[PDB]
């Protein structure tokens, strides 16, 4: 347990600083949970994008386009990050790919600055377990909705 | 498809900045006129034949049934500001509205919020340092305190006997001053007679015994006295005071603008936008006088940048005069919090890009 | 007998009950019938083929209808390839041919994208399920095909 | 026939699978703007009038009046994602919708959903492997946490002093972090003194 | 004029036959999308609200309010097929809708409904013959018994313990073989331990 005494000239200050004290309270944790980790910013998704893009070309059959699209539904993460960070998605997104296959994996999007930066060197690391669950859940989420041909909710 | 419960409106992106900003801007222009000694008290008539005549922005926002959340947050801005000191309730509202009015413009030029807000939050920090870099430090001291408390009783129903109320507030605050506590001054209002038959009752906590011919008049003598005590509570925490009449706003403005060209970049515009926004105070001010706002603004910044900051808008003369010479001073705290409460609100308000309601 | 099904999770046990229930049904159908066929479209096409021939030989309205009857069997395999991604029509005719060259077991492996020997794929169903299927629905089709009127006041 | 009388749902054919996409779309895009250090919070004000301004996608999907069943699936993802790791709750909802949209394309091409599903499965297993082969296995680091702490507070009311706290944040975690129990870091808020004296009882 | 009771339906030969075929075929193509190991589930939320997501045709038709009679016929096939074999309950319906589909053509041509009913029946006799004529005749033998019990417990959640559920299913029947009666095989789901501890009480 603990007891972080948070002061504040105004309750309105103690409320946002308490919500901020919880932000880096869960970041410092994910960084030490599990040895396996990955450089955020979009690097990860970027890698899988190109790699899976090649995987589709090696599989063939309907699974070629099925995997291709998948590799196109991954770079959406860094694409949005740039959009919500006041950066031109298309630019960074594309620039990320080139800088993702030149300076290796450790190349993601640093919304703070707004340019493909070495998240590994920067310190941006997230427990791989998060990535796994993210994909797993999201994936299973689709299969189900695609498995729906008709329903019956009724008032 | 019904992604979310039927009839649940959901503004997104640009559709949010519009409906949110304007709504707040509009509500800020409503009580706007109720600014200055030339205030235009509206006669609020609730949907039942009611008749609410008032000048205070808060009291007005608490009578006008609002439906849009954006305008509701405003009524909350006047709720916090009005509780702290009291007056200036319209100030914080007008500013918060303008900031959004000047922001939306930049949105037209397609200036992504991230950049804007960033400049807003930082600009907010500038005003604070500015306010302190030009405040006039005045003395406790019974004499001074009186003047401060007096200026806080010269606009209400208690102004009739402000002098008396002042000595009462001065004593009640100077006695319960250990940081002074605003919970050690008991107010015992008793209907009957004139507010002139009052007397502070003494003590780690006195018992001020007010008097009021009526029931509404007696409660008013309690509130104004409490506010008269507040300013005194500020001279104990914020012994600083800056010239009113807009003199302040103009300074911070001329300063911020200058800083804009020093910072350059995309945020070079917002800086000015905030400075130009502070100009509304002296603008709307002179407006309540029927004088030329524009013309005044010109001559204002004119003699202002040339001869110190001691110049301000003289509503009684419809011209620019040395506030300091006229003896027009406003507690730095008054202004200090204003800019703060304002910018802050506007900031997070600009972060709102969607609101899940029901209809 | 009394099968006691005790497990940790209810959804796990309830599934054990249901599944075992099916593990018995197929057996209870195997007692009054000790036969098993490769289920997967093989038996449907096999019939659709024989019946069709049973039509040309019989001739007349008999033949026409029968061919139609058999063609109605082609729906079983078609849906399979359909709910698998494979081209229904193409996959069927593909099976019809290999069904004449291969064996009755020749069915459609909705997990390989093409024809294959179901008997070697470990896919067989008791002859009862089949036999019944044809009889159950067939009689019905005849029970409502006779009803020349449906007036029951109000 | 008159199966389900008045007041009865049931969507079939393309009319439904489509509705599901748009259903997941609108929902996705919603919390889509709440990811990143510059997250754009929202003000969830339910029926009773209670105002709730949050940034977390999960809390948003749990307070969002949703009617369509499919859209509720995303709320479940935000739930599973929140009770397993926390952040990234919006990501799972964003990638979910995209996968659907990219699929529709293959659909309007005559590729039965089954074929597509089998594609997201094998791709999934592989996409994860490609991640496992590039898994930085470190042992926690401080120097990195403070930066993700100073920039996570620079957009609110605690940005002015986002430093003093950022430290108090990387300290409270690493201190009571094994699995970091959040129920161990109480944030007692009290009025008085500026936010500069904010201490962390060690 | 006034020979029928106020508010009354009177479908004639050509009129009635049409409705029936429609109702049925419509119900068939409804569950014809859940057939197969890759079938699609259907959330059956009745009035009360208790949803019933099932893939089995029978369970689907038994939860669906059916107003028209002709389509109720199919609900009877699913039930019967599920009590006379268990699986393939979705097939009997689909095929039924097909047999009706092809015959209609004949009707709209000039073939009396009776002749058709006689023909189809004749093909049925031939169908059952061939099918059974080529079925692999199996053996009492506990071996073949564990084959219809194992390959029938897979694809489900019990597959994890099918190697144990099969033997019990064989001993449960091997005893009730007075023909086997499923009423002598009392099943009771208890909460304790795991499915691997299950036991068959004689």
């Amino acid at each position: 347990s603990a007891s972080v005494i948070l002061r504040g000239a105004n309750d309105f200050m103690c409320d946002e600083m308490e919500r901020s004290l919880h932000d880096a309270l869960c970041v410092v944790k994910r960084v030490l949970e599990s040895k396996s980790v990955v450089p955020g910013g979009g690097a990860v998704e970027a890698a899988l994008s190109i790699y899976l893009e090649n995987y589709a070309t090696s599989m063939g059959s309907r699974e070629q386009l099925a995997i291709a699209e998948f590799a196109r539904s991954l770079p959406v993460i860094p694409n949005t990050l740039a959009v919500n960070a006041a950066q031109d998605s298309t630019d960074l997104v594309a620039k990320l790919r080139a800088f993702h296959n030149e300076a290796l994996k450790w190349i993601g999007l640093d919304l703070v600055n707004g340019k493909p930066r070495d998240n590994k060197q920067a310190g941006v690391f997230e427990p791989t377990i998060v990535k796994v669950k993210s994909l797993k859940f999201a994936t299973e989420a689709a299969i189900t909705i695609l498995r729906i041909d008709d329903l019956i909710k009724l008032h | 498809v019904l992604v979310l419960s039927q009839n649940t409106k959901r503004e997104s992106g640009r559709k949010v900045q519009s409906g949110n900003i304007n709504a707040a801007k509009t509500i800020a222009d409503i009580i706007r006129t109720c600014l200055g000694p030339k205030s235009m008290m509206k006669m609020l008539l609730d949907p039942m034949g009611g008749i609410v005549m008032t000048n205070d922005g808060n009291a007005i926002l608490r009578e006008i049934q609002v439906q849009h959340p954006a305008a509701k947050s405003m009524i909350e801005i006047s709720r916090t500001q009005d509780e702290e000191v009291g007056d200036g309730t319209t100030s914080v509202i007008i500013l918060a509205g303008e900031m959004l009015s000047v922001a939306e413009h930049f949105l037209e030029q397609q200036m992504h919020p991230t950049v804007v807000i960033s400049a807003y939050r930082k600009a907010l920090d500038d005003m604070i340092s500015t306010l302190k870099k030009i405040s006039i430090p005045v003395d406790s001291n019974r004499d001074t305190m009186l003047n401060i408390i007096n200026s806080s009783i010269t606009t209400k129903v208690i102004s009739r006997w402000s002098s008396l109320a002042c000595n009462i507030a001065l004593d009640a605050v100077k006695t319960v001053q250990f940081i002074d506590i605003k919970k050690y001054a008991r107010v015992e209002k008793i209907p009957g007679g004139i507010i002139e038959d009052s007397c502070v009752l003494r003590p780690k906590a006195c018992t001020i015994l007010l008097r009021g011919a009526s029931k509404e008049i007696l409660s008013e003598v309690e509130r104004n006295l409490q506010d008269a005590m507040q300013v005194c509570r500020n001279v104990l925490l914020d012994p600083q005071l800056v010239p009113g009449g807009g003199a302040s706003e103009m300074a911070v403005a001329h300063a911020l603008t200058e800083k804009s060209k020093a910072m350059t970049g995309v945020e070079q515009w917002p800086y000015r936008a905030v400075a130009q926004a502070l100009e509304v105070i002296p603008r709307t001010l002179i407006q309540n006088c029927g004088a030329s706002t524009i013309r005044l603004l010109t001559s204002l910044r004119a003699k202002h940048t040339q001869e110190c900051e001691t110049w301000g808008v003289n509503g009684e003369t419809g011209t620019l005069v040395d506030m300091k010479e006229l003896g027009i001073w406003e507690p730095l705290a008054v202004k200090l919090q204003t800019y703060k409460t304002a910018v802050e609100t506007a900031v997070l308000l600009l972060r709102i890009d969607d609101i899940v309601s029901g209809h | 007998v009394t099968i006691v099904v005790r497990g940790s999770n209810k959804l796990v046990i309830e599934e054990a009950e249901r599944s075992i229930h099916d593990a018995l049904c197929v057996i209870r159908c195997l007692v009054k019938k000790r036969a098993l066929i490769a289920g997967g479209g093989a038996p449907e096409i096999e019939l659709a083929l024989r019946l069709t021939e049973y039509s040309r030989t019989l001739s007349g309205m008999e033949s026409y209808c029968i061919r139609a009857f058999a063609d109605a069997m082609e729906v079983i395999p078609s849906t399979l390839a359909e709910n698998a991604g494979l081209n229904p029509i193409s996959t069927v005719t593909e099976l019809r041919n290999r069904h004449a060259q291969g064996e009755k077991t020749t069915g459609i492996n909705v997990r390989k994208g093409g024809i294959s020997n179901i008997l070697e794929e470990l896919v067989v169903q008791p002859l009862l399920v089949s036999v019944s299927a044809l009889t159950l629905a067939t009689e019905t089709v005849r029970s409502i095909l006779k009803i020349d009127d449906v007036v029951n006041t109000r | 026939e008159g199966p389900l009388s008045v007041f009865g749902d049931r969507s079939t054919g393309e009319a439904i699978r489509s509705q599901n996409v748009m259903a997941a779309a609108s929902i996705a895009n919603i919390v889509k703007s709440s990811l990143g250090p510059v997250g754009l919070d929202k003000m969830l004000v339910d029926d009773i009038g209670d105002v709730t301004i949050t940034n977390d996608g999960a809390t948003i999907l749990k307070l969002l009046e949703v009617e369509h069943p499919a859209a509720k699936v995303l709320c479940e993802l935000a739930d599973l994602q929140d009770k397993e790791v926390g952040d990234g709750t919006t990501s799972v909802v964003i990638i979910a919708a995209e996968l659907l949209k990219n699929a529709d394309e293959l659909v309007k091409q005559k590729i039965h959903p089954t074929s597509v599903i089998s594609g997201y499965r094998l791709a999934c297993k592989e996409a994860v492997r490609y991640i496992s082969e590039n898994l930085i296995i470190n042992t926690l680091g401080r120097d990195c946490l403070i930066n993700a702490a100073k920039t996570s507070m620079s957009s609110k009311v605690i940005g002015i002093n986002g430093d003093f706290f950022a430290n108090l944040v990387v300290d409270a975690v690493l201190a009571i972090k094994y699995r970091y129990p959040v129920n161990s870091i109480n944030v007692l808020k009290a009025h008085g003194r500026s936010q500069m004296e904010s201490m962390l009882i060690n | 004029g006034r020979g029928k009771s106020a508010y009354q339906d009177r479908d004639k030969p050509a009129q009635i036959r049409f409705s029936n075929i429609s109702a049925a075929k419509a119900v068939a193509d409804a569950i014809r999308t859940s057939l197969g190991p890759k079938g699609m589930d259907k959330m059956i939320q009745d009035g009360k609200g208790d949803v019933t997501i099932t893939n089995d045709g029978a369970t689907i038709l038994k939860q669906m309010q059916v107003l028209h009679p002709a389509a109720r016929m199919l609900v009877e096939l699913s039930k019967a097929q599920d009590i006379e074999a268990g699986d393939g309950t979705t097939s009997v319906v689909i095929i039924a809708g097909s047999l009706l589909d092809s015959c209609t053509k004949l009707l709209q041509k000039g073939i009396h409904p009776t002749i058709i009913s006689e023909s189809f029946q004749k093909a049925l006799e031939k169908g059952i013959e061939i099918l059974t004529d080529m079925s692999r005749p199996v053996e009492s033998d506990r071996e073949t018994l564990l084959n219809s019990a194992a390959t029938s417990l897979n694809s489900k959640v019990v597959s994890q313990y099918s190697s144990l559920l099969s033997p019990m299913s064989v001993d449960a029947v091997m005893k009730v073989i007075d023909s086997v009666d499923l009423r002598d095989i009392k099943i009771v789901k208890k909460l304790g331990g795991t499915i691997d501890d299950c036991e068959l009480v004689e």
